[PDB]
RNA sequence: GGAUUUUUGGAGCAGGGAGAUGGAAUAGGAGCUUGCUCCGUCCACUCCACGCAUCGACCUGGUAUUGCAGUACCUCCAGGAACGGUGC
């Protein structure tokens, strides 16, 4: 089986080394499990380095996305091909 | 015809021209809005064009939403418990509706997040002091109706009413 | 709104087909434990739907009493039976046919046979009430408490096994020291207990049960339920026996019981609670305690593969001559082969390939017999499209608005010039 | 492994970027399909203003994040 | 062979795109030359060094092991292999 | 193949991953560092040439500060480890 | 042995396998491939100090996992 | 097919010091409640060393540009600094 075939085409979340967040249309993958995401939007989750701030996330918009795949620790799906 | 989740489903999910999350609803003629919840919080920005809702209200909680799209509906009456379901809006597009009274823009001093509003075309705008109103109602606003505001707009917003 | 007749009357129907349903489950033969439990299961949704429907109609009785009087007045009265018929002659034009007040909830409260869950329970699913080990009731997890249970002691020179032999203890000396850190897990393990013993028990009443383990604790186990013949009284609580129970009577008074120490009544009340909810619940469960002992001992003594196993519960010249083992493939007849030429050349005009010709919208035709490929086809289909006519009175119209020269106009505009003039 | 193009960078002016924030500058000599450059008249650059030339070093590939081309290639 | 996202990223060359390296530092210029092995080459890269600092730098090459990801022009959405 | 088998096993046998071997011959526990600091003490059921293990009997113990840092320890059953994270092996633990 | 091939034997097991950036990952195994890249289904994933969200399914690569915590119920012996 | 650009990881951990400063509604221990005293967890303000310098985004006022394009970002001056990361 070729498990991440059937993820395909999907709007789905991938989770970076470093703690980001890419949203996007996963459209390629090859065996170094390189992404290529479509509309891609990635998420920086901010610490709030006060007693009384909260957390937020920054969101940046990207648009087409070679993720190298040294980056990539986990990949869950969001939404139905758009 | 009623909004369900089957209107959701089917219409276009895409990036807008402002590069968010876009789910477009145009031309749906839609007179309450219900079930919007399966979204999934994929979406920073909602159109409603061409729709009957006569309040603007049944909002779930959607978190990520940082802008509604309300042009030329028929908004009379205006939902109060916005805020609690969508936190971090900066957009509120509520053009083209019949909102008359002064009191009917109250509800909207609850979004603390808000940045830009947009009630152009509406028989609200008709009465006087009426953006010194908004001001000293919703302070956070940054973008009244696409004008700037001004520190002597805020002086004769806190001035009046007193 | 007949509060009196109507939905008093309503709701004892409904009761009437839950009991009916229930009967006819327990008339019913069941065949593996899972659809045993998931019917069980089932059936007390239906006694909670049971419960609160009769909950509804008892509370429907005060404003009845009320109007009992004006009720009970047959005689004096008529004009109200005269006003509500005459509102009944409303909305006439209402074609509709009506048969669900009954057999809606009579095909509510039943099943269709590919899931034997009726569509009130048809989302009810037993792997999000048990774990895969736990089976439906034939066995408890106990190896997560054994994990616990070795942090616990701080030390391994504990098995599974000897953990089990733990468990059997009901009444005798304890693991640990019973006012230390054990309590906690204690708590947690009885907790799980708690929760599997009505988990695997879905027909039986949980308050009773509560309320009957509540009122031994309290009359009972508080008040000197264990005497021996030192030996005279033991209190749970303050870990020690007492001479006579006039100083037993006088000692559960005195601050060391009360909150004079850190194993009193105010204090360690919650787990003294638990500590005799564990045995009730174990005792209750000693079956299936034995059960998982058998099934931990049998999974031990396996080899790989039976633990692996269980974790899944000649006319050559003739056939030369007639031109067979030829190869030919026949791509319009649902791309079957063919052993000969001619095998090919009558499989290409063929039922079955002029079935497949129709399924795909491609007639087929004289010309069209040997074709294979789907793409000419096509193309064989639009020249063979009635040749080219089609044209018997496409210029007659005899324009008189002319009348010198010029006379120039078509069938169609002919006809729509006499239609509008 | 194949080897880099940097056929074009060589024997002319860097400016690498190496991990932990390190910055050399010099004039690339050589390559290997590692990507460990050889850099003559090596400079490097700390993050005090002072420049130490360190004169003709290896780098290993791995610890290379970048490197800009300070003449036009 | 060679990837379908490695083939992306040779399609995106000539075009405007956007590395960002593992130090965090955002380096959006035209990408003269990639490789197999993500090797980018940009000319005209503007760089944004991680603080905000945005400079200008002709020329870069950044080693493929430490590029993060790589934001494509989104004219290529359309691209025969990612069909 | 069957000579890269008589291979690995001399080579298992004389080898670095020797006392891994001597893991899985009387089936000793030994204490693995990883590379979030945690020690685990476990028997070996077999290992590779990545040195990933699957083990028994696994005490993880760390220690996580809350002050003074405390020696939190957890029991995993069984498990899969996977080799990179593995810093170093010791035959013989102590306690 | 490789054990990569005793951890591909692995399919609709629920497994908790920690990752090397302090997530847990609490999920039933639908597919693992030679890289030792774990697809999963039915995910409690937590990341590091928050809350554990919940996923329909997840796709972790190989690498970026430490270690697994495999159900008590496996005869290993069997799957070696 | 674990030795520099992807998959057997170079990742883990902690936020400077002081002050008869302030709070743990329901959640610390000890002097065996309550009141008090002591000690290994935050936020708000003040002081030293607004932790420091940098650039980007951003708010007020003044000010310039009236221009037909497919874009990291776009006038300048002054004040304030809610945000981001870089090196110490």
């Amino acid at each position: 089986s070729s498990k991440m075939l059937q993820h395909i085409d999907y709007r789905m979340r991938c989770i970076l080394q470093d703690g980001r967040i890419f949203i996007g249309t996963f459209k390629a993958f090859d065996k170094h499990m390189n992404l290529i995401l479509c509309d891609c939007d990635e998420f920086r989750k901010i610490k709030p380095k006060n007693s009384k701030q909260a957390e937020r996330e920054e969101k940046r918009v990207l648009g087409l996305v070679l993720l190298r795949g040294e980056n990539l620790v986990s990949m869950t799906v969001e939404g139905p091909p758009p | 015809v009623k909004l369900t989740a089957e209107l959701i489903e089917q219409a276009a999910q895409y990036t807008n021209a402002v590069r968010d999350r876009e789910l477009d609803l145009r031309g749906y003629k839609i007179p309450v809005i219900e079930n919007l919840g399966a979204t999934l919080d994929q979406f920073d920005a909602i159109d409603f064009s061409d729709n009957e809702i006569r309040k603007l209200d049944g909002f779930p909680l959607l978190r990520r939403l940082k802008t509604l799209l309300v042009n030329n509906n028929r908004i009379c009456r205006i939902g109060e418990g916005l805020d609690q379901a969508l936190p971090c809006l900066t957009e509120l597009i509520l053009t083209n509706n019949s909102l008359v009274e002064l009191g009917d823009l109250d509800p909207l001093a609850s979004l603390k997040s808000l940045t830009y509003l947009s009630i152009l075309r509406n028989p609200v705008t008709n009465k006087k002091h009426y953006r010194l109103y908004v001001i000293y109602k919703v302070p956070q606003v940054r973008v009244l109706d696409f004008q700037k505001v001004k520190l002597k707009e805020r002086q004769e917003a806190e001035k009046m009413f007193k | 709104m007949e509060t009196i007749l109507e939905q008093q009357r309503r709701y004892h129907e409904e009761k009437e087909r839950l009991m009916d349903v229930m009967a006819k489950e327990m008339l019913t033969k069941k065949s593996t434990l899972r659809d045993q439990i998931n019917s069980d299961h089932r059936t007390r949704a239906m006694q909670d739907r049971y419960m609160e429907v009769s909950g509804n109609l008892r509370d429907l009785y005060d404003d009845k009493d009320g109007l009992r009087k004006e009720e009970l007045n047959a005689i004096s009265g008529p004009n109200e039976f005269a006003e509500f018929y005459n509102r009944l002659k409303q909305i006439k034009e209402f074609h509709r046919k009506h048969p669900n007040e009954i057999c809606v909830p009579m095909s509510v409260e039943f099943e269709e046979l590919l899931k034997a869950r009726e569509n009130p329970s048809e989302e009810a699913q037993n792997l999000v009430e048990f774990t895969d080990e736990e089976g439906y009731g034939r066995y408890l997890d106990l190896h997560d408490c054994y994990l616990k249970y070795i942090n616990l002691k701080a030390s391994e020179k504990l098995d599974y096994i000897t953990y089990l032999s733990i468990f059997d203890q009901l009444f005798d000396i304890p693991k640990e020291r019973k006012n230390a850190e054990y309590k906690r897990y204690l708590e947690m393990l009885l907790e799980y207990l708690q929760d599997y013993t009505d988990r695997v028990k879905p027909l039986q009443d949980q308050n009773e049960l509560f309320g009957k383990i509540q009122a031994e604790f309290e009359k009972k186990w508080e008040n000197g339920t264990f005497p021996g013949w030192e030996e005279r009284a033991q209190r749970l609580f303050s870990t020690k026996g007492k001479s006579l129970e006039s100083l037993d009577t006088s000692l559960f008074a005195k601050n060391p019981k009360s909150k004079g120490t850190k194993r009193d009544t105010e204090r360690n009340k919650d787990i003294a609670f638990l500590e005799a909810q564990i045995y009730e619940y174990v005792e209750i469960l000693g079956e299936q305690r034995h059960l998982t002992h058998e099934n931990v001992q049998r999974k031990q003594a396996r080899t790989g593969e039976e633990r692996e196993e269980e974790e899944e519960e000649i006319p050559y010249w003739l056939y030369k001559l007639h031109g067979l083992n030829i190869n030919y493939n026949c791509e319009i007849c649902g791309n079957y082969t063919y052993r000969g030429p001619k095998a090919f050349q009558r499989h290409f005009a063929e039922w079955r390939h002029a079935h497949g010709m129709r399924c795909l919208g491609i007639p087929n035709t004289a010309h069209f017999a040997n074709v294979t490929q789907i793409e000419d086809a096509v193309s064989l289909w639009a020249k063979l499209k009635l040749q080219k006519a089609s044209e018997r009175w496409q210029p007659d119209t005899e324009e008189e608005y002319e009348d010198s020269s010029g006379n120039v106009v078509n069938k169609k505009t002919y006809e729509d010039l006499k239609r509008q003039g | 492994a194949h080897p880099p193009e940097l056929k074009k960078f060589m024997d002319k002016k860097l400016s690498l970027k190496l991990n932990g924030g390190r910055h050399v500058q010099g004039i690339l000599r050589g390559f290997d399909p590692f990507m460990n450059l050889v850099i003559d008249e090596c400079v490097e650059m700390a993050t005090s203003g002072q420049q130490n030339n360190i004169g003709m070093v290896v780098i290993r590939g791995n610890s290379i994040i970048m490197l800009e081309a300070l003449e036009r290639v | 062979s060679i990837g379908v996202p490695i083939k992306v990223l040779h399609e995106a060359e000539g075009h405007i795109v956007t590395c960002e390296t593992n130090t965090g530092e955002v380096y959006r210029g035209k990408l003269i030359e990639a490789e197999d092995n993500m090797n980018c080459q940009m000319s005209n890269i503007t760089v944004t060094y991680r603080d905000g600092r945005v400079a200008q730098l002709e020329q870069v090459y950044i080693r493929g092991s430490k590029i993060r990801f790589l934001i494509l022009p989104d004219m290529l959405k359309n691209a025969p292999m990612l069909k | 193949p069957e000579e890269l088998q008589k291979r690995e096993e001399e080579e298992f046998n004389t080898g670095p991953l020797s006392v891994l071997t001597q893991s899985v011959k009387n089936n000793t526990q030994v204490l693995i560092n990883c590379r979030n600091n945690k020690k685990l003490l476990g028997r070996v059921k077999a290992f590779d040439r990545h040195c990933n293990m699957v083990l028994e009997n696994v005490k993880e113990m760390w220690t996580e500060v809350p002050s003074k840092p405390v020696n939190k320890d957890r029991y995993i059953s069984k498990m899969f480890l996977r080799g990179d994270s593995v810093i170093v092996v010791l035959r013989n633990p102590l306690i | 042995m490789k054990l990569v091939r005793f951890l591909m034997k692995l399919s609709h097991e629920t497994v908790t396998i920690e990752l090397k950036n302090g997530t847990q990952v609490h999920g039933t195994i639908t597919g693992v491939d030679v890289s030792m890249n774990t697809h999963l289904k039915a995910v409690k994933m937590t990341l590091k100090n928050r809350e554990p969200v919940q996923l329909e399914t997840l796709s972790i690569r190989g690498n970026n996992i430490r270690y697994f915590i495999l159900p008590d119920s496996l005869p290993l012996d069997t799957l070696l």
